């Protein structure tokens, strides 16, 4: 027939691979030979990383920061002494961790006006209905509407190094550059027009829990409102009940000295964020990084355990096929 | 009785001459199509879900569970409406035929559809009668005509019919006009051999002659006229009352064994869904029992949500979990199934192995709903006259291939017992060393002798056997004694005793069978000890009832007529084309769809299990793990094309090597690939992979940073890693099952992975002003700046595909 083409007659050219057991046995050896060395490389890298986490949520009678678990005068001030046995070599990063904090809760995640945080003129005055309980108060719309922005983490952590004398030398913490380039440079934008940020938020009001409006978060025009690094970092949800958020980074000194020399340090914290209502902890984490990121032995242990199981299975399936 | 006037003038309550081989008219198309579409449990479930989401107030618009349902329903309805429209056109070429009618002293030509009861029709030599005529006159003397009813009862001899003695000398289409008579005939009956009637010819002066009629005058519709230049008959029965059309048993809905396996799978996956939704709700309401677990001061409920009823909140939460996990029951699977059924049915029509030169046409596909059960046939019921017969080109070596494939061939004919047995010997169905167990009317000329030998040749002669040794011969009159008289003896029922012998002999021959008894045999076979898939292949109008009765009915485009090629599912213009139709086409058709339906459930279980495991680490708050842009696009964009192209043009065994070897047919016989064994393997593999994705991503997120610049990830980035691993694993899983790698498979398998990666680049990377969520602006583009995430994804892909590789190494050798 005139329609006796290859497609219509089911005779299209094909590859037809033969996946026999004699051509897959080398695959089990190749995979095991290239997974084990990778697993070792990710395993010593995870061990060379230095990381210290100190807990400061109080809840202990002999805890230095317990004295203001329910303080009478605010703001609270409390200091914690820790020591570094081994100096931190590269550029270290300051994190803060919160457990039992369900940021990945359906009623919490959807509680933002992403169009309003994008600098939209219309969404600024009349925010969305999803951020309902934290949407309007005093007849005025809340500028960072929603639970995510309303419950922003607002502790102040500072680090001091106890020198040869009693007086401490404060180490400099860098604020800018902790959030994603993309979600700070495009996704999070200020309202479009105006001379100063105090004028762009005319009809809006600050969140109830905040002490200062969004336009007074920082004295830096590039870090003032809706583009604040800390606000942007907090407004990215957590994916787990216990999480960590980047707080500051300590750039490596131009000298040969390590960024965090071994010694006794002070972590003196302005205890502003309460977490003991929902039985949540609160810690500060300093850590060095690598090509893979932070300290996690899961990848190193899994790659070795996978490349050694496949290798042994290949040996077994090779000795077995020696009978025939 | 009815009154018929010969010239259609006095000397209404009857229908019009028309053939209806189609199912739906314009009035009952929707009500009848809805019943067939809602026989599917997924459609019923998603109709119930849509109905509940409208009557009550929900946080879930009904549009999420109503648009897919409406799309599926009108996708599988356009196909049925178009397929039945071709059957409407098939009846047009026979209804709007050409017939000549002696209206008034003139040979006006009407259509075969415009014949009324009581008009003198004229039929020439070799012409089939348009309706049930009564022979009034023949041009020659003696008023005798010869009729061959080879399509009505399978007899090859010429039968002689007699005209009416009063009107034998009326010819030339002129004296017919001057004929006044009234026919008082019996209301139509399907016996095909008896007829009672009367003619009351009235002359100008006086004629009270009442010549009693009989079957020797009636000319049936569908029987050709031979060795007579022309005749002059008067229509009495005019379609849907013709004796040929009264033996049609009535159309029903045919559904293959794969469509019934989908309903059984949907029952298991409905229990998984209701278990997930119940386990999540029960654990949610014990988690929320802690005062600080709900309203923890950082997300607080509104007043409306606080004052709502707790008992209504339980129901709403259960239904919300059901909506969250509803993808476990795929409705996009029906759109793929019907599309691949419609596009795969063209391989039968396009085949050049089904082309007959002497009649100049190939195979026909009336219905594409039963492509997959051509590879599941267990019994073959073949006519003889016209179908098996000299013999046909390969009528004997086609039966050998059917026997090697494990099929059972029964011959159901309406011809003489001796002729039929000689034909069965000729086609090597009854070999020389085959002892015949004749149950015909020759030895059963009584009612009680039937018991004396039905039990004699089964208990004492058949249990005392080889399988091939014996062969049964049954008659149509004796089968009536077996069936009708079995309503009294229930201790030793004649039907069961007869059926025991039928299943123990190599071949069964049924002779002198009425068209409604060949359907009764298929009905008896269809009901015994399970679900034997039955096939019936015929060429005449007496095979139509058994074609509409079997699971799949094949028709032969023979010289007798096209009555069995219009009421069938497929029509090959030869008996030998059944070998390639079943062995080569049915095998691939079943193998493709059985793999597709298993893969569709595996695909969705791997998609939903990580989202169910997320609830234990969320606040049990039915928060989706993946983005709304991923949840909807997973089934229609990322994983829709690779399985469509596989199940359309994938050959696990080359099309030229399973036609040569017929013993590969029994490998898949008995719904082998849709059984509990394979179902459990696919479900357990899907559960293992779904657990691996989530718990390999969860242990990776204990780092506080996955990249070198020390930046943290959110919940959406947690969801995109799981989704990437899931998509790559379920796509590379099908690449391992592919044995026919065409350039189209290379384009839809590697083009689906290359499109998902770029869609991440594009969806994340362009700001749309009209959107109001903007929650995935650069999630993947910041995900790809970390080496440790790439290494984890590749590791989780190989771990999940490790059982498949192990089974390929173990089972697929020796
Ligand atoms: C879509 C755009 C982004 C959405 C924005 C985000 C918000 C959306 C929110 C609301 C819901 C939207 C739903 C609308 C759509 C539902 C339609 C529906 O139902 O028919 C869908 C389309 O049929 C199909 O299988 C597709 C047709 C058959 C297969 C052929 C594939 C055709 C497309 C291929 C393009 C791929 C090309 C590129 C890759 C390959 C390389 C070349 C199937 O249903 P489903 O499985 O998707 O539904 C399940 C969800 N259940 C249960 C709630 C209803
Ligand atoms: C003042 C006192 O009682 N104990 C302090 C202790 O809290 C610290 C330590 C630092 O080395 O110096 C001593
Ligand atoms: C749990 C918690 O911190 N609640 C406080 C609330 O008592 C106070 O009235 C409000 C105003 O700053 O800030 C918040
Ligand atoms: C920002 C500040 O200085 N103090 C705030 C306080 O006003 C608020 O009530 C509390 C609730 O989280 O968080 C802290
Ligand atoms: C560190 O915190 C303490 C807490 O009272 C407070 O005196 C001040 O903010 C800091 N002190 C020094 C010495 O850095
Ligand atoms: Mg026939």
């Amino acid at each position: 027939r005139p329609d006796n083409t290859a497609f219509k007659q089911q005779r299209l050219p094909a590859w037809q691979p033969i996946l026999t057991a004699g051509t897959v046995l080398p695959i089990f050896f190749i995979i095991g030979l290239i997974f084990i060395p990778i697993g070792i490389g990710i395993f010593v890298t995870s061990n060379n990383i230095r990381e210290i986490e100190i807990d400061y949520t109080g809840t202990e009678p002999s805890s230095p920061c317990n004295k203001c678990l329910s303080p009478d005068v605010t703001p609270c001030f409390c200091t914690i002494n820790f020591t570094l046995e081994k100096s931190f070599e590269g550029n270290v990063f300051m994190y803060y961790g919160l457990s039992n904090f369900y940021q990945n809760h359906r009623r919490y995640v959807k509680s933002r006006d992403d169009s309003q945080l994008n600098g939209d003129s219309s969404a600024l005055l009349n925010p969305s209905k999803e951020c309902e309980p934290y949407r309007r108060n005093e007849d005025k719309p809340i500028a960072p509407c929603g639970a995510i922005m309303n419950s922003m983490f607002n502790d102040t952590l500072e680090l001091f190094l106890i020198g040869q004398d009693s007086y401490p030398i404060p180490i400099a913490l860098k604020k800018k550059g902790i959030a994603w380039w993309t979600d700070k440079n495009v996704k999070f934008r200020n309202p479009p027009g105006g001379d100063n940020l105090e004028e762009r938020f005319k009809g809006t009001t600050k969140p109830v829990n905040w002490l200062k409006p969004v336009y007074m978060l920082d004295s830096d025009p590039d870090n003032n409102g809706f583009i604040n690094e800390d606000f942007i970092v907090w407004m990215r949800t957590a994916a787990l009940p216990t999480f960590r958020k980047l707080y500051r980074l300590i750039e490596r000194k131009s000298d040969l000295h390590p960024t965090l020399p071994a010694g006794r340090y002070w972590l003196n914290v302005t205890y502003n964020y309460p977490v003991h209502y929902f039985d949540g902890r609160k810690r500060m984490i300093l850590s060095t990084i690598s090509w893979m990121g932070g300290k996690n032995p899961f990848l190193g242990i899994a790659y070795i355990a996978v490349g050694s199981i496949s290798f042994l299975l290949g040996v077994v399936l090779l000795v077995i096929n020696h009978k025939y | 009785t009815r009154t018929v006037f010969v010239g259609n003038h006095p000397v209404q309550r009857f229908c019009d001459n028309r053939i209806v081989s189609s199912k739906y008219t314009l009035w009952n198309f929707l009500p009848k199509n809805l019943f067939e579409q809602f026989r599917r449990i997924a459609n019923f479930y998603f109709l119930i879900i849509f109905l509940v989401e409208v009557t009550v107030d929900t946080p879930t618009s009904p549009v999420t569970s109503g648009l897919p349902l409406f799309f599926v329903i009108t996708v599988t309805a356009i196909k049925q409406g178009y397929e039945d429209w071709l059957r409407h056109r098939a009846d047009n070429e026979v209804n709007k035929s050409t017939v000549y009618i002696i209206e008034n002293a003139k040979r006006v030509r009407k259509e075969s559809e415009k014949i009324k009861v009581g008009d003198v029709v004229e039929v020439q030599a070799d012409e089939t009668f348009p309706c049930d005529l009564i022979l009034l006159s023949s041009c020659t003397t003696d008023g005798t005509c010869y009729v061959t009813t080879a399509s009505l009862d399978g007899e090859s001899n010429c039968k002689t019919h007699y005209a009416v003695r009063d009107t034998i000398a009326l010819c030339t289409a002129e004296s017919i006009d001057t004929l006044r008579a009234a026919i008082e005939c019996e209301q139509p009956q399907p016996d095909l051999y008896k007829f009672v009637g009367r003619i009351n010819i009235y002359s100008n002066s006086l004629e009270a002659v009442a010549r009693s009629l009989g079957p020797e005058n009636l000319l049936l519709k569908g029987a050709t006229l031979k060795n007579t230049e022309k005749i002059y008959g008067v229509a009495v029965y005019t379609g849907m009352e013709t004796k040929m059309a009264l033996n049609y048993q009535g159309k029903s809905q045919k559904r293959s064994a794969v469509e019934k396996s989908i309903n059984a799978f949907l029952i298991v996956y409905l229990f998984i869904l209701l278990t997930k939704a119940a386990v999540c709700t029960t654990l949610k309401y014990v988690w929320q029992s802690t005062p600080y677990n709900d309203e923890p001061w950082y997300n607080q409920k509104t007043q409306k949500e606080r004052e709502t009823l707790k008992v209504l909140k339980m129901f709403t939460d259960f239904l919300s979990f059901m909506v969250l996990f509803n993808f476990i029951i795929p409705v996009s699977m029906y759109v793929t199934v019907e599309m691949q059924k419609f596009l795969g049915s063209f391989f039968i029509s396009w085949d050049k192995d089904f082309y007959d030169e002497e009649i100049n046409e190939g195979a026909l596909v009336n219905t594409s709903d039963l492509n997959e059960e051509l590879g599941q046939v267990d019994y073959v019921f073949t006519d003889k006259t016209g179908t098996l017969t000299k013999l046909q080109d390969q009528a004997a070596e086609t039966i050998e291939a059917l026997h090697a494939a494990g099929l059972k061939v029964w011959v159901l004919t309406g011809d003489k017992m001796e002729t039929a047995k000689s034909t069965c010997y000729a086609c090597r169905l009854f070999q020389t060393n085959t002892e015949l167990l004749e149950l015909t009317t020759k030895t059963i000329e009584e009612s009680e002798r039937k018991e004396d030998r039905l039990h004699e040749l089964l208990i004492e002669y058949r249990k005392k056997l080889e399988h091939q040794e014996y062969g049964l011969i049954i008659d149509g009159s004796t089968l009536s004694l077996i069936l009708n008289s079995s309503q009294d003896s229930s201790s030793n029922n004649y039907k069961s005793i007869f059926l025991q012998i039928c299943m123990k002999c190599t071949a069964v021959l049924c002779c002198r069978m009425a068209p409604l008894q060949k359907a009764q045999i298929v009905r008896m076979v269809k009901n015994l000890k399970g679900s034997p898939i039955t096939l019936s292949i015929g060429d005449g109008a007496n095979d139509v009832s058994m074609i509409l009765e079997s699971h799949v009915g094949i028709g032969i485009k023979g010289k007798e007529g096209r009555q069995a090629a219009r009421n069938s599912d497929y029509s090959v213009p030869k008996f030998k084309h059944l070998k390639k139709l079943l062995l080569a086409h049915g095998h691939l058709y079943y193998v493709r769809i059985a793999h597709l339906v298993q893969y569709f459930f595996y695909k969705n279980l791997c998609f939903i299990l990580p989202q169910f495991l997320y609830q234990f680490f969320c606040g049990f708050s039915q928060q989706p793990l993946y983005d709304a842009a991923y949840l909807t696009m997973y089934n229609i964009c990322f994983t829709s094309l690779p399985i469509l192209a596989y199940s359309l043009l994938e050959q696990h065994i080359n099309i030229d090597t399973l036609t040569s070897d017929p013993r590969l047919y029994m490998k898949i016989s008995g719904n082998a690939m849709l059984q509990l064994g394979p179902f459990l393997y696919w479900t357990f593999l899907a559960a293992f992979e779904g657990t691996v994705f989530f718990f390999g991503t969860y242990f990776l997120f204990q780092t506080a940073s996955l990249e070198e610049n020390g930046k943290v990830y959110g919940n959406w980035t947690f969801g995109t890693i799981v989704f990437t691993v899931l998509v790559f694993t379920v796509t590379l899983k099908l690449a391992l099952d592919t044995r026919f790698w065409t350039w189209i498979n290379h384009f839809v398998i590697w083009g689906s992975l290359a499109f998902y990666v770029f869609f991440s680049f594009f969806w994340g990377g362009i700001i749309w002003p009209f959107l109001k969520q903007q929650r995935m602006y650069f999630v993947f583009a910041q995900m790809l700046s970390s080496v440790s995430t790439w290494l984890a994804i590749i590791l989780l892909i190989f771990i999940s595909l490790f059982p498949e590789i192990l089974l390929i190494v173990l089972k697929n050798v020796r």
